[PDB]
């Protein structure tokens, strides 16, 4: 099957919307309690595993466009609301375990929220890509949820953080590079679904591999980004998709093969099928101490092998034609070091669905924003954990 | 569909055929 | 087919047996007559394409038979005959070219009568040896005469060269090191043939890796034996016996593997595959430039190759079950120097038919020999060259 | 004929089988 690793959702400290002399008004004081509420059942619904992507869209739709008022104004798309800074938001982290980082900003909260709702996107995906009754339906979803998430992702890191006040600290995911590496993973998550597809239907083995081969250039540019961060908290995900870019890589000299062989080319057939071997090797050598090693998330145990079920037909149909030239069993010459790749994929490569916030609620009117008196504003709960599975 | 050359793709970006 | 390299047969300067005065009478003046013709008659065989064993074993009896008479004598076994010093045989030597050697000692003639007769028996099984038509029967032939010849090299070399005065030279046939290493060869050719049969009928593969084996370890010896003489004659011999050691431990590693494989061992059965492909590579790097090296006889260029069909199968089938062990076309753990065989073959292995002189012939009495009066005693032709092919 | 060890043998000092 398919085996992505997921890091904890964020945890968030109840927010009530309770100003008193504050908020006079009916309509001002409606909104707050639909603050309230709306919130909460978009908090409720992260650790739901009842929840389809159309409720959930629903859910955020809800809430973005009523905390929207908080952050810019109806008059002017340009101009700032007067309640940004009104309420401070206490959110804790995918790395960080269980510590809280808090900020008064309405920027913060969202930016966080968002990033929840992204994170969401891919558990979903994830829950949905470990059963073997995979429809070809059900993958159209998988598939299009990761890029749902890493358009979200994209949006936050380059449309929002560069508004925030105070700067992100490393380590946190409200961190452009921790980010970066989100939308990456998920572009590459994406395309590994394409490839077990690729594969399902007898694509063009020149395909295949090219396809495999940027998938494990995905993992080596989110190693690289994640790659600035303390090695406590990144160690097990680093592992994970320095081990992924390896088990990919198998499949590009792999499904190389076939594109060299039927191409006449002998010597350069084997030495990268044997690399696609090596690799596979290095590969499971990586699983099994990716397992060790200690790191926010489960342990995701991988899953399909039919990489042998493929290899072994290369093997075979390859010695049959170069029995006569480098083996059988006794090669040479067959070259030192491993055959280079650079190829491109013309095909299944993954943009991120571009994603927006909802436009400010239509019930934040002047009159709703003017029964806010921020001249009449004059103890904390804890933030309620996840508690996952 | 079809993709920027102009070929038939599948709902996944893949080419198209039996 | 079978390919055996052959020195060239030995030339000698025509005898006539003509004294004169020495002579009295009709039954000794008849036995000299009796000794030209018979010693011709012989000497025109070699050269003869048309021979068969029968007619050669003829020929040699009548010779040998009236030798006997200059040798030792009919009354006594243990008293020897007053001709022995009589007359001088000058004969040429397989690798020392076209350089006569000369003696006047009849047991010098006969070592080396007898020993053209061994060459002979030889050549006669390596001619028959080349035809693609061979049959069971005619294989028996080649067989037997390689055991003929054994046979008669091993007489000649323990029960009759300690009788020559002068000592021999190093590099002459009349040596006991050549003649040790020809016996050997003639063995080992032999069992070249039933290690060919023993193919042909499906015989057990731990059968045919022993006996294949034991013929490698026979060229060991003769290599060895012949180390001892100055490189200048033995190079090209030395190179092709070192050629057929070679050729043929792969056949050991080879057919030894279908008896790991078959036994349910995997590393080994590979890494012997390998090596038995790795000395059939070295092999014919051997075939090619012992071509190249210069040396008394003619170049036997190699021919049957099935070593290929036969490791062919072994590598499918061992790739079959050892698919999820060591390889396939990766492979660990293969053991780094190879497997140490130390066999021995309990069938196909050859004795030397033992061989033995006629008795001396009875037209020898008292009164022929009496007929030759020493008492009465008192220019050179040169040796007739052989013109092989 | 036989061998030593009582098994009868090819003429070439193999094994006798079908």
């Amino acid at each position: 099957t398919h085996w992505f690793h997921r890091n904890p959702l964020k945890a968030t400290a109840p927010v009530s919307f309770n100003y008193y002399g504050v908020v006079t008004g009916p309509s001002a004081s409606k909104i707050c309690n639909d603050l309230r509420s709306s919130r909460a059942r978009l908090l409720e619904l992260f650790t739901d595993l009842s929840c389809n992507p159309e409720m959930m869209k629903n859910a955020a739709d809800s809430y973005f466009s009523l905390l929207q008022g908080f952050i810019n104004s109806l008059d002017e798309s340009t101009q700032e609301s007067k309640l940004r800074y009104i309420q401070n938001f206490k959110w804790t982290d995918t790395l960080q375990g269980q510590v809280p980082s808090a900020q008064q900003d309405a920027v913060f909260e969202l930016i966080s929220m968002g990033f929840n709702v992204a994170l969401w996107y891919t558990k979903y995906a994830s829950r949905l890509a470990g059963k073997e009754n995979i429809t070809e339906d059900e993958a159209k979803e998988v598939h299009r949820s990761l890029k749902i998430a890493a358009g979200i992702f994209k949006h936050l890191k380059e449309s929002h953080l560069p508004k925030l006040i105070t700067p992100a600290e490393k380590g946190r995911d409200l961190e452009s590079r921790l980010i970066e590496a989100y939308v990456i993973q998920c572009q590459a998550e994406a395309q590994e679904v394409t490839i077990a597809r690729a594969i399902e239907l007898k694509h063009a083995p020149g395909l295949i591999a090219a396809l495999a081969y940027e998938t494990a250039n995905f993992y080596q540019k989110a190693d690289h980004t994640l790659s600035s961060l303390e090695p406590a908290y990144s160690a097990k995900w680093r592992k994970y998709l320095h081990l992924k870019m390896c088990f990919y890589t198998a499949y590009a000299y792999c499904y190389h093969g076939e594109t060299l062989l039927a191409s006449d080319k002998c010597g350069e057939a084997i030495r990268s099928l044997q690399e696609a071997e090596k690799l596979y090797a290095k590969a499971e050598a990586l699983c099994k101490e990716y397992g060790e090693t200690k790191g926010p998330g489960p342990t995701v145990k991988p899953s399909g092998h039919l990489f042998f079920r493929k290899l072994g037909n290369l093997v075979k149909n390859t010695l049959e034609k170069c029995q006569r030239e480098n083996g059988f069993i006794y090669f040479q010459k067959i070259p030192t070091e491993a055959p280079q790749l650079e190829l491109k994929a013309n095909y299944g490569l993954v943009e991120p669905i571009p994603f927006e916030f909802p436009p400010t609620s239509v019930q934040w009117t002047p009159e709703t924003l003017a029964a806010f008196d921020l001249t009449k504003r004059p103890t904390k709960p804890k933030p309620e954990e996840e508690v996952k599975p | 569909t079809k993709n920027k050359d102009g070929v038939l793709v599948d709902e996944f970006g893949l080419p198209q055929i039996p």
